[PDB]
């Protein structure tokens, strides 16, 4: 039940740091703010690691064997994580701002660029058990006079080229005996040396500077020494080289400039293979695949991630995420897709499994406040502060209709009739609820009666009534449909911030400014429950706050709430560092989730370190922009009083951890919470827990297998469910012969019927046995169709999962099968000649 | 003795075991090396932050520690190890069974004295060698020469002389020549300590009867005599800060400071360290500093500082007494109870027989702190009753903690020995709370529990009554009276609905907490000793007196699993966080892991010392245990968190002597195909079908909007001219005649050769296998390159290949896709020559198989018709 | 070398160009191109391949021999003989040099009559369809397949990588046999894209 | 990186990122000394009234 775990982070594909390709080239590792996301491009799967740094990630790297990953934040704190087990081995603090980290191509050693020192360590063995100090230092080198920009390993794991801000590139030998071989310093660059590389033969060294000059170094007579034989120049009018990478095998040089355009060059000929522009923002990181055919670029400002196939001039990947902009989220009725509304004015559809944006919409001028799906699922509606409500048709991606009030009011909430024939929106400056007809676009009527701004709306899925709440400390139930219009106001102790409607349509829950979740009976208009939440909410002290978090009344209330589809749980979130999951009938907190652990976000900590405080004030509040070397970083475009609705540069204050919306997955035991860092998705998919139901001493994994060998299929299946082991259920499920399926399905106890249906839906979506699963579903529906009808809300999520399997994969197969049948008949029956 | 699930990680809470610590200087900084059982720890003197710990535990307990610059020398049994940064660099093994006792390193000489009055000298092989390794000679002190060796010291400016200090007198040995240069006069009192003075030729000697001697070796005569009657000197040290001070530590736990210039006592620090544990085992002035570091056997390390004099003139006379600066410590006796404070593995709660409760930090030792016992002022206003002389609370038998309401009010309950009430603590404040919970039936507290919400505290009395208090207000709310004997366990489910109790009378009571009703009562064969409740799974295990662990499901009130095998009483046990394992410890010196799904013991350990407590981390990463000996907490790492562990039952007989693979690893891999008649999709991503059909349109979207700029002068064969890997279809090399359109022999593609081979052999299994492996781009290229000219052999063969594939019923959704691509690329060719017999016959056979695969449509249409109807109406 | 340093099959297909000696006969129409280009043909053969080069004015043939004391690569003679043949077939010198520099280039040779027995105007029409107006069709095949083609009357010579010159052959054959031009041009667009793609 | 001029305005001392310190004669504009190689680049230079040359 209430065993949820962070699974993946949508809405963001790249924030900062260096993106790295997996050695096989089929996975891309991208730092997403405080965590690391892994995208499997070939299998179309993604996952984000659970471990969390305390500041944004700065450098990451995965060894060639693909077993160990090291991630370093901006303070030098490092985490060594076992890639296969997705578990943290050790935490290491390098006590300095490490700029780059790179495993040796052998895998035995990895090097650190920590300021002006190059640190070489020995890799802990993955097979060995965890110890107090797994890392063993190998050597620390101090030749550079300023910070090291980057480092490069030789192909034989023997030499390291380091490039620093000293306008110099310097070479080291990993073995002390070979120090004489490489003890040279490469000079002559006017600006910072961004990158230095070896040729494939390792007889040539290329160095690239920020000013845009490439130097080709060779060991030649003037008696033999390294000399700049050739010099090439990027004649960029004002753009500076921002990131450089080189692939020795293909002799490919990919350079990213601050103007937002990158060039591919062929060395040592300096031939311009390509030149493209991703936008106006700098290209922060560039990486090359092992084969050399895929190039990954990332821009931090807009959070872009571009994987380019320079061979075919095609985009394997082209994605852009949102940071501190997602105002709302919506699941598709089948749960395959999740939509997000951003302050930019853009609505994006994200795929849960792959983790990429399928489509984008840019009709809205201003921030989009709400997004909601029709019951049917084809059509989508969104509202924005520009004063328009827009209906979207997903099959053709057209804004087939747009609604607008006569007085040009900003809209902050939205509700859609289950029939999809009426749309109602509310505002924070009108006090009325505007209603439109979907087919016509005409404003049917304006509902009046609230003495304060309308904060939220919702239609009852069955009864089709409308529930609205306002800061007027009241809730009104509108019976808009029917010959007679009736309104039933219900008073509440404080301002209502959120509202959730029961799937039954019989009760409504409201989150108030007091930190209370009160449940009312719609038909009787009397309170049936109340949950106290002020104590549960975790709220952090801001750096700018002059008052404690305990005394702070900033956010001790939930601005968004949602029911579980069964109707027994509420998930709540707000402008706070907590997501709380309550149980409605018993009014207890099932679990609390910490949204973020990033000290970059302002509201993470309840207590701040007193060392930061000084006689002047907090050390964090001091602006260090002037120290930055680049002019663009020094420029301050912040408006004095802006709080929201502008770019991050405009605010001048740190982003605040907050949850804008939360929802349950229609088809799975998971919920998604839109927050500043992105769309966090918590799911119960792993199911490592042992949660038996109705065991006895006789029930055992051994006993179930004995039943199978004796051909007692029903008993074997039931005993598997009583253990509730996924592997044992799968073993029994596939061992039942086809002839015996109808007999077993008709005889399964009613108690275990919801469990089998859940397993089939989750198993069928990704399994290969399409026909076997369809036989089981046919047997179950025919045998127990009436029972499922009597209890719709117990079986709602399971049924939606089965329908998704029958629609999204099964129908696609027969559609490809059936068209061949007709294409076949035309070719043979028809007469072809001349 | 070796576990397959757990491995030792380190010990927590131990700073020193009483062996004199060693001080070494790196540049201006200082560090202290302290012994902890079989391992040593290095602290930074400025902050007392742990820096390094010995990589591996020595086979035998360490006896001596000497540190010089980066290298540290640790002596154990007859071997002396050399360590740098906690990693052993070289091990010196002496050639006699006599154990090393004392250790001295000056220059290139390492002197090790065994308990048989034999001194072994080791020398550096090379002058520039970092540490001595080579064996030089052996010097033995006979009984006629002197008594038992007290310590080895080297005085400055002495070429190759070792000042051996014995109980009877002092001796001067020349290590290079191995000769006795000088023998001091006999001393009436036994010598116990020696310390070289900062002056030349003078070594301070401490006797057993409170006498300190400034013996001068050059003159061989006494210089001074300090007297400390009825005391025993344990340590000596001089102040090198420019003030002639001498600090004398005593076994009584006192530290005296003398002013040598003025012949006066500056101050005496009383009871800095316990007399029971050896008092002041080591007290050393930091070189050139006013800071003095003290240690003792009570698991504590302290630092004191001398402040500047307050008098502008005569600062020498007006000496400020030493001030406590900083210290590190832990329990003085083994912990009695332990608990994990939070969901993460940051902090652990510990209680010991020394009447002190500690909060230990796993992530950093400096964060470890002791919770205060200062009492709050009573709310009523009456004077609190207690002795004016302050004493610590009695030993803690039980503890219960929650974090639902941390920072709001009390969130810990503790039970004390022979005490009729339970005390509360606050984790946020790290201080004892303001509430006390009484049994109200004249019985001692035997069990304490808290609800998940953090509002209620449950107390179980030895007389059988369960009292329920409110943590916020400390007001008694409810009282349950079912048990007639002591209640040894109380637990409440996460939902705050059903409550469970157990007692020595053997009954297990089930209560409805909200309705306050007796849901049921269950009687067990033997008295119950302890309870652990797993809230997520609603399972709780009971340790019975018959040496069994009985797992019970609270929902149904029946025994589900019973565990046997322990040979003695079960001291403690704990659930795994996932609720799948139970790890239990017993008095028979074993820790067993039990797998609940199969109800058998999968792992077994033998501990040298009986483990008194066992606790899993809520993460599951770590397992913490405490033992009847040792002041620290043993932390184990859960290896199952990084790999699968077999659940095969352990061998009982072999374990006693020392004192279906998929099921074993709790996994199952789905079959390739359940039955031949059943249609099965391919083993791969489901987007491959979509990628193949709509490849062109997907690629058009991929192309950049604006054409990329490129240099006019570009190599035509750049893609091929690559130094050397790309495995694309383009990068294919021929394998080894009349020209043939499809491919000339010796110049033919791999796919076409497979196709022709299959046609003759009348089986395309090899061809179908490689088709599935082809990339979507490669698949399109091969089909489109098929020969489209008469007699149309390749097209006919391909249709025969796909027709065979549909018979197998495996990967059929690719075979449908391949046939769809064939019509797309060669539909006109087939249409123009539909009357050709070969194409007509091959096509007809494909339809015969394809017609059969229409049952799948019926299954899909049925389920949509019903599933839509069932969910809607 | 820098201190950081690390520690007889015939490419041409369809004609048997094969101390060893190789002889390549130069037709009359390639005599003058050989003369003006000779200054650039012998240096790579004599220096890189360490071969003993000669052209026999009497027999109008180019003679290559392996020098046992100088030559080190056993395949140099065959590689040199292959390179001279490409120039003999008509390929530009820079195109011929690609054979020496690279290791994965072959020449595929066939005649129009091999594909189909065309005579008179039909044969001329077939050659025209391959070339197209201003050589557009042949040029299109070169860029898409990344192959160099020499259409000497009814004799076609295709230079490039194995798979590359395979796709050119089907396009040329379809043009000979008379498939509709749009299908061939549509073919050339896809094969260009698919060939460069990683997957 | 840094420039220093004496009180009399006759000499100048300049340090560069190339690890070189050069003493100049700014009345006649003649280079007097060039300490070509320094252990590390000199961040700062100053000249006192008495004429002491300081380097960091």
């Amino acid at each position: 039940k209430s065993d949820f775990k962070f699974s993946n982070l949508l809405g963001t594909v790249y924030r900062q740091g260096n993106i790295t390709f997996s050695d096989d080239g089929k996975q891309l590792l991208s730092p997403v703010g405080n965590r690391v996301s892994v995208f499997d491009l070939i299998n179309n799967k993604s996952f984000t690691f659970e471990y969390e740094h305390r500041k944004n990630i700065a450098a990451i790297d995965l060894n060639k064997q693909g077993t160990l990953l090291i991630s370093i934040d901006e303070d030098g704190r490092a985490i060594l994580v076992n890639f296969k087990a997705r578990n943290v081995l050790h935490h290491f603090n390098f006590k300095e701002k490490c700029s780059a980290v790179k495993f040796s191509p052998d895998g035995r050693l990895f090097a650190l660029a920590s300021g002006r020192f190059l640190q070489i360590w020995k890799t802990p063995d993955v097979n060995k058990d965890r110890q107090f100090a797994p890392f063993v230092r190998h050597r620390v080198h101090a030749g550079h006079f300023q910070d090291i920009t980057s480092l490069t390993w030789s192909q034989d794991s023997r030499f390291i080229l380091t490039t620093s801000k000293d306008l110099s590139a310097k070479i080291w030998s990993v073995d002390s005996e070979e120090k004489n071989l490489a003890a040279t310093t490469f000079n002559g660059h006017r600006d910072y040396v961004m990158g230095a590389f070896f040729s494939h033969d390792q007889e040539k060294i290329y160095t690239v500077s920020k000013d845009g000059a490439v130097f080709v170094w060779e060991f030649t007579k003037r008696k033999y020494s390294w000399r700049i034989t050739k010099k090439h120049f990027f004649y960029a009018n004002q753009a500076k080289v921002k990131c450089v990478t080189f692939h020795p095998a293909t002799r490919l040089l990919a350079v990213g400039f601050t103007s937002g355009e990158f060039r591919l060059y062929d060395l040592p000929d300096f031939t311009l293979i390509q030149q493209l522009s991703m936008g106006q923002n700098p290209v922060n990181t560039v990486s090359v695949n092992q084969t050399g055919e895929w190039l990954a670029f990332g821009s931090s400002k807009l959070g872009q991630l571009l994987v380019y196939e320079w061979q075919s001039e095609s985009y394997i990947l082209k994605q852009q995420g949102h940071f501190d902009s997602t105002n709302s989220l919506a699941y598709s009725p089948d749960g395959s897709r999740v939509v997000t509304a951003s302050e930019d004015g853009k609505i994006k559809v994200w795929d849960i499994t792959s983790g990429f944006c399928l489509a984008t919409f840019e009709e809205h001028t201003s921030s989009v406040t709400a997004v909601q799906f029709a019951k049917r699922g084809q059509v989508m509606f969104s509202s924005s502060l520009d004063g328009t409500v827009r209906a979207w048709d997903l099959i053709r991606y057209r804004n087939f209709r747009t609604f607008t009030g006569t007085e040009r009011i900003q809209f902050n909430c939205l509700a859609v009739d289950p029939s999809g024939e009426v749309v109602c929106a509310g505002s924070l400056d009108n006090f009325d609820i505007h209603v439109w007809s979907v087919q016509t676009g005409q404003l049917l009527d304006a509902l009046s009666g609230h003495e304060g701004p309308v904060s939220c709306l919702s239609f009852s899925q069955e009864n089709s009534v409308l529930a609205s709440a306002s800061w007027d400390k009241t809730i009104r139930i509108w019976s808009i449909f029917g010959r007679s219009q009736q309104v039933e106001p219900i008073e509440v102790y404080s301002d209502v911030l959120a509202l959730s409607m029961r799937p039954d349509g019989k009760e409504v829950a409201v989150s108030t400014l007091k930190g209370q979740i009160s449940i009312f009976n719609i038909e009787d208009a009397k309170q049936v429950g109340n949950i106290d939440c002020r104590k549960d909410i975790i709220s952090g002290r801001f750096n700018q706050d002059r008052f404690t978090a305990k005394n702070s009344e900033r956010s001790k209330f939930f601005t968004t709430i949602h029911y579980s589809f069964d109707g027994m749980a509420i998930v709540a979130g707000g402008n706070n560092n907590s997501i709380c999951l309550y149980d409605v009938p018993n009014e207890v907190l099932l679990k609390r989730f910490i949204v973020s652990r990033n000290m970059a976000l302002n509201g993470t900590l309840e207590f701040l370190n007193s060392k930061k405080m000084t006689e002047a004030g907090s050390l964090d509040l001091i602006d260090d922009a002037g120290e930055n070397s680049d002019l663009e970083d020094r420029i301050d475009n912040s408006l004095p009083g802006s709080q929201r609705g502008g770019d991050l540069s405009t605010r001048k204050m740190r982003p605040e951890v907050r949850v804008t919306s939360v929802q349950f997955s229609p088809t799975a035991n998971a919920f998604a919470a839109a927050s500043t860092e992105g769309l966090l998705i918590y799911s119960t998919n792993d199911t490592i827990l042992f949660d038996p139901f109705d065991l006895d001493v006789d029930v055992t994994p051994h006993s179930t297998v004995e039943a199978l060998r004796e051909k007692q299929f029903l008993n074997a299946l039931v005993m598997a469910f009583r253990l509730n082991e996924e592997y044992l259920i799968n073993k029994v499920y596939e061992a039942i012969p086809i002839k015996e399926i109808p007999l077993v399905a008709s005889n399964i106890p009613a108690i275990y019927l919801p469990r089998i249906l859940k397993f089939i839906g989750d198993f069928a979506i990704e399994s290969q046995h399409i026909e076997f699963n369809l036989i089981w579903i046919k047997a179950l529906l025919s045998a127990s169709g009436g029972y499922i009808n009597e209890h719709k809300y117990l079986f709602s999520t399971a049924m939606r999962s089965i329908q998704r399997f029958i629609v999204r994969v099964a129908k696609e197969v027969v559609n490809t099968t059936t068209d061949n049948k007709y294409t076949y008949r035309f070719l043979v029956s028809t007469d072809g000649s001349m | 003795k070796n576990s397959k699930i757990f491995s030792p990680f380190r010990i927590i809470g131990n700073v020193s075991n009483g062996v004199p610590f060693a001080t070494g200087t790196l540049g201006s900084t200082f560090y202290i090396v302290t012994c902890v059982g079989k391992t040593f720890q290095i602290y930074d003197a400025n902050t007392l932050h742990l820096l390094f710990v010995s990589e591996k535990e020595t086979p035998s307990s360490i006896v001596a520690l000497s540190a010089h610059f980066h290298y540290v020398y640790a002596a154990y049994e007859n071997k002396v190890g050399i360590y740098k940064r906690g990693i052993e660099e070289h091990l010196l093994e002496l050639e006699t069974d006599a154990n090393v006792e004392h250790l001295c390193i000056f220059g290139d000489y390492l002197c090790a004295s065994t308990d048989d009055n034999s001194i072994f000298i080791y020398k550096k092989s090379d002058p520039q060698d970092k540490y001595p390794s080579e064996f030089y000679t052996k010097l033995t002190v006979t009984e006629i020469q002197g008594g038992e060796i007290v310590s080895l010291q080297h005085l400055a400016t002495y070429l190759n002389k070792l000042t051996v200090v014995t109980k009877s007198n002092v001796l001067l040995f020349n290590v290079r020549t191995g000769k006795l240069v000088f023998t001091s006069n006999e001393f009436p009192d036994q010598i116990t300590t020696a310390e070289p003075a900062p002056v030349l030729d003078i070594i301070a000697l401490g006797t057993v009867t409170g006498e300190v001697i400034m013996f001068n070796m050059r003159k061989g005569k006494r210089i001074r005599t300090i007297k400390i009657p009825q005391s025993r000197i344990s340590s000596l040290s001089f102040r090198t800060d420019g003030s002639s001070h001498l600090s004398v530590g005593t076994s009584s736990g006192d530290l005296i400071f003398y002013d040598l210039d003025r012949r006066s006592r500056i101050h005496v620090l009383k009871n800095i360290h316990r007399e029971s544990y050896g008092g002041v085992t080591q007290a050393t002035f930091l070189n050139g500093q006013p800071i003095i570091v003290t240690s003792g056997g009570d698991n504590s390390l302290k630092e004191y500082v001398f402040d500047p004099s307050l008098s502008q003139g005569s600062g020498d006379v007006v000496v400020q007494p030493p001030r406590y600066l900083r210290s590190r410590g832990g329990h003085s006796q083994p912990p009695s109870y332990i608990a994990f404070a939070d969901s993460q593995s940051h902090f652990m709660l510990s209680a010991s027989k020394d009447r002190s409760l500690w909060s230990f930090s796993l992530r950093k030792d400096a964060q470890s702190q002791e919770m205060s016992q200062r009492l709050h002022k009573k709310q009523d206003g009456g004077r609190v009753g207690g002795s004016t002389i302050k004493s610590k609370f009695p030993e803690i038998v039980a503890l219960a903690i929650e974090n639902a309401r941390i920072g709001e009010w009390e969130n810990i309950i503790t039970a004390h020995k022979d005490e009729k009430f339970a005390r509360t603590w606050d984790m946020r404040n790290k201080r004892v709370g303001r509430w006390t919970f009484d049994t109200t039936d004249d019985g001692f507290v035997k069990s304490v529990a808290m609800s998940q919400c953090g509002n209620f505290g449950f107390i179980g009395s030895s007389n059988g009554s369960i009292t329920i208090y409110n943590m916020q207000s400390g007001i008694l709310r409810k009282k349950y009276k079912l048990h007639k004997r002591a209640v040894t366990g109380i637990s409440l489910d996460g939902m705050n609905r059903k409550m469970v109790s157990c007692g020595l009378d053997g009954i297990v009571g089930f209560y409805d907490f909200n309705k306050s009703t007796l849901l049921g009562k269950l009687k067990l064969d033997a008295p119950i000793t302890a309870m652990v409740y797993h809230r997520s799974s609603d399972l709780f295990a009971l340790a019975l007196d018959d040496l069994s662990i009985v797992v019970i499901d609270a929902v149904t009130q029946r025994v589900v699993r019973q565990l046997w095998g322990h040979s003695n009483r079960i001291t403690a046990f704990d659930f795994s966080p996932e609720g799948r394992w139970i790890v239990s410890a017993s008095l028979d010196s074993t820790i067993r892991t039990w797998d609940l799904p199969t109800g058998g013991c999968i792992d077994g350990i033998i501990v040298d010392n009986v483990a008194t407590n066992v606790k899993f981390s809520p993460n599951g990463d770590l397992l913490a245990t405490t033992h009847v000996t040792g002041n620290g907490i043993c932390i184990w790492t859960n290896r199952a968190q990084f790999k699968t562990v077999s659940t095969r039952t352990i061998d009982e007989s072999e374990f006693a002597r020392m004192a279906l693979n998929d099921i074993d690893f709790n996994t199952y891999t789905s079959l390739e195909q359940i039955d031949k008649e059943l249609l099965t999709l391919s083993i791969g991503p489901r987007s491959k079908m979509n990628t193949l059909l709509h490849l062109d349109v997907i690629r058009k979207r991929s192309k950049p909007k604006e054409a990329p700029k490129k240099s006019e002068k570009l190599p035509f064969f750049l893609q091929l001219s690559g130094e050397k890997v790309r495995e694309g279809i383009a990068h294919e090399t021929p394998e080894e005649n009349k020209f043939k359109v499809t491919g000339r022999l010796g110049f033919e593609s791999h796919f076409t050769k497979q196709l022709r081979e299959g046609s003759q052999s009348k089986d395309y299994s090899s061809l179908l296998a490689t088709l599935i492996n082809f990339s979507p781009a490669a698949v399109d290229l091969e089909i489109r390159s098929l020969n489209s000219f008469e007699p149309f052999d390749e097209i006919v063969w391909f249709i025969d290949a796909l027709t065979q594939g549909l018979k197998s019923n495996k990967n059929f959704e690719l075979y449908e896709t391949f046939m769809s691509l064939l019509f797309k690329a060669h539909g006109d060719v087939i249409h123009a020559n539909n009357k050709n017999q070969d194409i007509a016959s091959a096509l007809q056979n494909w339809e015969d198989v394809h017609k059969k695969e229409d049952r799948l449509d019926d299954l899909v249409k049925f389920c949509m018709g019903v599933a839509a109807f069932v969910t809607t109406a | 070398v820098a201190p950081t340093a690390l520690k007889g099959s015939s490419r041409i297909i369809g004609i048997n160009n094969t101390f060893e000696s190789r002889k390549i006969m130069v037709p009359p129409h390639r005599m003058t191109p050989l003369r003006n280009s000779w200054t650039k043909i012998y240096p790579p053969l004599v220096e890189h391949l360490k071969l003993q080069v000669r052209m026999n004015l009497k027999t109008k043939s180019v003679e290559l021999r392996t020098n046992p004391k100088f030559t080190t690569d056993p395949g140099a003679l065959q590689k040199g003989a292959d390179f001279i043949k490409a120039f003999t077939l008509g390929f530009d010198l820079d195109d011929s040099i690609a054979l020496l520099r690279l290791d994965d280039l072959y020449i595929e040779t066939f005649e129009v009559k091999d594909v189909k027995t065309l005579t008179g105007d039909h044969l001329s029409r077939a050659i025209g369809r391959i070339a197209g107006k201003d050589g557009k069709t042949k040029f299109a095949i070169e860029n898409a397949t990344r192959t160099r083609i020499v259409l000497a009357d009814s004799k076609i010579h295709i230079l490039g990588g194995f798979t590359h010159i395979r796709m050119a052959r089907e396009s040329v054959v379809s043009l000979i046999l008379g498939s509709p031009p749009g299908k061939v041009y549509g073919n050339l667009r896809t094969v260009a894209s698919r060939l460069k793609e990683r997957y | 990186n840094s420039i220093a001029i004496d009180r009399s305005g006759y000499y100048m001392a300049t340090t560069g990122a190339d690890r070189s310190m050069k003493i100049w004669d700014i009345r006649n504009f003649k280079q007097l000394h060039s300490v070509e190689s320094l252990p590390t680049p000199g961040t700062n230079v100053s000249i006192s009234d008495t004429g002491l040359l300081a380097l960091s």
